[PDB]
């Protein structure tokens, strides 16, 4: 059992920056990898970024690559999403997620069902 | 790319095929060294003639 | 020597009267202790 709490969402102008946090509580020794997903109103959920808990290696979807940085603090039990150069497409509800599952291929974490989800935090990108 | 984690989890669900179900394995290796044999069977000893 | 991971010690003590080098002669070393350490050893040091 773990519970996930997102924070740091809100309004920002296109070309600007935002920092999402997600705090893990419960059986945290069981975290293998963490992910961020997003879902705009009326379109399906979409993988954003994943991080392996040990080694801190990151996988990103093509739409965010070079704009977004996933990172973790093992000590503080928290995953971060540094969103820079915000765009139209970024507007959505963002969910963090945890899996207890070790996958060899980091890319697996794009498609692999996660174990627990946050309630979500809203991001909204203003029109110039 | 071309940089993978060397380990991978087993998918152990109760509904898995017997082939994919978990099996506990203990391997016993017997061996003789430059010492008297200290692991013996229950075989009872007898008087010497 | 370390064989199959198990440390084997062989030792012999002989009375000598020499201050220079190893004496020239023959003496066999009797095994003292076989330890099943399972420890890989590639380096050693002396303690005096």
């Amino acid at each position: 059992q773990v519970q996930l709490v997102e924070s740091g969402g809100g309004l920002m102008q296109a070309g600007g920056s935002l920092r999402l946090s997600c705090a893990v509580s419960g059986r945290t020794f069981s975290t293998a990898a963490m992910g961020w997903f997003r879902q705009a109103p009326g379109k399906e959920r979409e993988f954003v970024a994943a991080i392996r808990w040990s080694g801190g290696s990151a996988y990103y979807a093509d739409s965010v690559k070079g704009r977004f940085t996933i990172s973790r603090d093992k000590a503080k039990n928290t995953v971060y999403l540094q969103m820079n150069s915000l765009k139209y497409e970024d507007t959505a509800v963002y969910y963090c997620a945890q899996t207890r599952v070790t996958r060899s291929l980091l890319s697996d974490y794009a498609t692999w069902p996660y174990d627990y989800w946050g309630q979500g935090t809203q991001v909204t990108v203003s029109s110039k | 790319f071309n940089c993978y984690f060397p380990l991978q989890s087993y998918g152990f669900q109760p509904t898995n095929g017997v082939g994919y179900q978990p099996y506990r394995v203990v391997v016993l290796s017997f061996e003789l060294l430059h010492a008297p044999a200290t692991v013996c069977g229950p075989k009872k000893s007898t008087n010497l003639v | 020597k370390n064989i199959d991971g198990y440390f084997k010690i062989y030792s012999k003590h002989t009375p000598i009267n020499l201050v220079r080098d190893l004496p020239q002669g023959f003496s066999a070393l009797e095994p003292l202790v076989d330890l099943p350490i399972g420890i890989n050893i590639t380096r050693f040091q002396t303690l005096l």
